[PDB]
């Protein structure tokens, strides 16, 4: 039994917690101990809320500092919204917004010669 | 409120970061890797010659000289790789540019998230930085609505827009922005009779011209 | 992994290979980055919607027939019939080598598919572009019609035989 | 975003014929567009000026 | 409520034909 170790860390800035996956591996053979389908987590507890994922793990998984420990929880893909269908009723604008968003694009790199 | 999402969120240009710290990185381990031994016996030509003699230092020079070419053609491939990258990036850019910039875009999703109005370009180090003023519909109602009106036993269909109503009363607007207006002959037109259409409804079309006629 | 592939357990093997230099770290920075790229790639394709919308209870759109289309509650996975057949068309640590998962699942892609199904059908092309306005799909139709140079008494005089042919077409 | 958040006057970038609206689909690799898309027929000849 | 209007005649077709 092998595999590689990621340190799952919220920053130095932060706090010098850290959790550690054990990719691939079944912790069977080797605080909290969590299996996920990218391999073992020692040191991150499962949380039943769902979040934005802050640090991608694998397999739907993120872990992220709570604020206090470090938690693992199955991200969020959004909020419901169920949308009130009807074959006489439509909904109209009576209002609108400009807004202006940022949008950034590399266009070159450093010239370089040997 | 843009200079202030600028200088809130420091990584909002590491778009454009990353190209130069994949530079500046590339250059490192290229000049890191000549103190890499190669198998040979020193890393430093210079001791390679004054130690041995031509004849048993050619061979060390040899390796240091297939290890070092062998490293500067995996630099060039990235860099090949890299260039290959940011050309496709540029030719995104100036298709943005030309697209947002010097004209507007039907492209639903191309200059912004909702629907494009104008866009302002900004200079960079290495890139440009799009402002994409865009409109966003807000502040929703309900509504009722039929696809036609039944009127004198004809069907009526909206030249643009759509049949609203807000209970007893039926208008016409515009489907980007509430404006009802009344049902009249010059907003609607007639196309075969009324029975075949379905969820159709009945409401009076004012005629403009036969108050005025009568 | 660099040791277990060129080496394996030779420990004067690694010894030689350590005088090589720095060419396993600009491998395994390549490989995370493919890694980090493709998973890029999959959020900016199936993560475009903005929220989860859902699909009304009643599954009428005057005539026009999504089943083949729409989620399906009757099997484990809620995927159509349609994206079932596609994914059963498709065939899918070994010293050193390894392979990541993806981080949105299956049925996360299912779900996002589902949510963009539901917006198309519900919301017209506004969900899009803001606020999910609640449109009739008739009414869709001859935005559309209109949007192609075709007036919408066209449509409304030949719904049903719109509709039948569309559903002929997704059969 | 072009197809199935809008619809293109592109005529060729979301299937043959006039487009009108498209569907996305999942897969294990990739994504499957159904492309709804106007055709005409009975090319009737008229006399026009 | 509009800025920068300005004034001038708007004929109405109806009214030369008197119908
Ligand atoms: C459309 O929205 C704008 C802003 O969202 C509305 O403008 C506001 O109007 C109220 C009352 O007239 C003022 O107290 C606010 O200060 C206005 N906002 C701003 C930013 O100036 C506008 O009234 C809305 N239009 C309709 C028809 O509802
Ligand atoms: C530390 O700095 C990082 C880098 O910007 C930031 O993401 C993080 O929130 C910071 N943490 C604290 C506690 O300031
Ligand atoms: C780990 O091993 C246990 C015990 O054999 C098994 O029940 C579980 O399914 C395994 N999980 C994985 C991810 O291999
Ligand atoms: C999440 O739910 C599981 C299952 O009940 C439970 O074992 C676990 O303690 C829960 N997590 C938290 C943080 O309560
Ligand atoms: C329309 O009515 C529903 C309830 O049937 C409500 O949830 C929705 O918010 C209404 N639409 C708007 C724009 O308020
Ligand atoms: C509907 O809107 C019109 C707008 O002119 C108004 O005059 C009428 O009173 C409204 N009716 C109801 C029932 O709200
Ligand atoms: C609208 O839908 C309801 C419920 O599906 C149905 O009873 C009604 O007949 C529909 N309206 C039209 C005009 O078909
Ligand atoms: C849609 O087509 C499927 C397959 O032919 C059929 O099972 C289903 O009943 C149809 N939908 C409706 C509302 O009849
Ligand atoms: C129109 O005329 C051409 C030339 O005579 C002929 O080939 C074509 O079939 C005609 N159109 C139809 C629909 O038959
Ligand atoms: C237009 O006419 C109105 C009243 O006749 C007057 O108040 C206004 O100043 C005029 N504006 C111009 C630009 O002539």
């Amino acid at each position: 039994s092998f595999g590689g170790v990621s340190v799952i860390t919220p920053g130095t800035n932060t706090s010098n917690q850290v959790a550690v996956l054990y990719q691939g591996v079944n912790c069977t053979e080797v605080s909290n101990v969590f299996q996920t389908r990218a391999g073992c987590l020692i040191g991150a507890e499962y949380v039943n809320n769902s979040y934005e994922c802050d640090i991608p793990i694998g397999a739907g998984i993120c872990a992220s500092y709570q604020t206090q420990s470090i938690i693992a929880y199955t991200m969020s893909l959004g909020a419901e919204n169920s949308v009130a269908y009807s074959n006489n009723s439509i909904a109209i604008p009576t209002n609108f917004t400009i807004s202006v968003t940022t949008e950034i694009l590399p266009v070159s790199m450093t010239k370089t010669s040997v | 409120k843009i200079q202030d999402s600028l200088s809130s969120t420091p990584s909002a240009l590491g778009k454009l970061q990353d190209v130069v710290n994949h530079n500046a990185q590339a250059l490192n381990t290229l000049v890191k890797q000549l103190s890499s031994k190669f198998g040979a016996i020193s890393s430093v030509l210079n001791d390679i010659l004054s130690r041995l003699d031509p004849p048993e230092a050619e061979v060390q020079i040899d390796r240091l000289i297939t290890g070092r070419l062998q490293s500067l053609q995996t630099y060039v491939t990235q860099q090949l790789i890299r260039a290959a990258e940011i050309r496709a990036s540029a030719n995104l850019a100036a298709t943005k540019m030309s697209e947002c910039v010097l004209g507007q875009s039907k492209r639903v999703d191309f200059c912004g998230k909702g629907y494009h109005l104008m866009s302002f370009p900004q200079s960079a180090p290495h890139g440009v930085v799009f402002l994409h003023v865009t409109y966003v519909p807000a502040q929703e109602k309900n509504f009722t609505t039929a696809p036609a009106i039944c009127h004198d036993g004809k069907a009526h269909f909206p030249r643009e827009g759509v049949f609203v109503s807000n209970g007893t009363h039926w208008f016409v607007t515009q489907r980007n922005f509430y404006e009802p207006q009344i049902i009249t002959t010059d907003n609607t037109f007639v196309s075969g009779n009324c029975d075949v259409v379905i969820g159709i409804v009945n409401n009076t079309v004012y005629d403009p011209l036969q108050p005025e006629l009568d | 992994d660099c040791t277990m592939y060129i080496c394996g357990d030779s420990t004067e093997c690694s010894n030689l290979l350590l005088q090589y230099g720095s060419f396993c770290t600009q491998l395994k920075r390549a490989l995370t980055g493919i890694a980090v790229e493709q998973d890029k790639n999959t959020q900016e394709v199936f993560a475009q919607v903005k929220q989860i919308y859902k699909t009304p209870p009643i599954k009428y759109f005057g005539g026009f027939n999504f089943s083949q289309i729409l989620p399906d509650p009757s099997k484990p996975s809620k995927r159509s019939p349609i994206e079932d057949l596609l994914f059963n068309k498709v065939t899918l640590k070994f010293n050193g080598l390894t392979v990541l998962p993806p981080l949105l699942t299956d049925e996360m892609i299912a779900q996002y598919t589902s949510a963009l199904l539901a917006g198309t059908i519900t919301s017209g092309w506004t969900f899009g572009a803001g606020p999910a306005l609640q449109i009739p799909f008739p009414m869709q139709m001859a935005y559309r019609f209109n949007g192609i140079g075709v007036t919408q008494n066209v449509l409304y005089e030949n719904q049903k035989l719109i509709a039948n042919q569309f559903n002929s077409a997704i059969g």
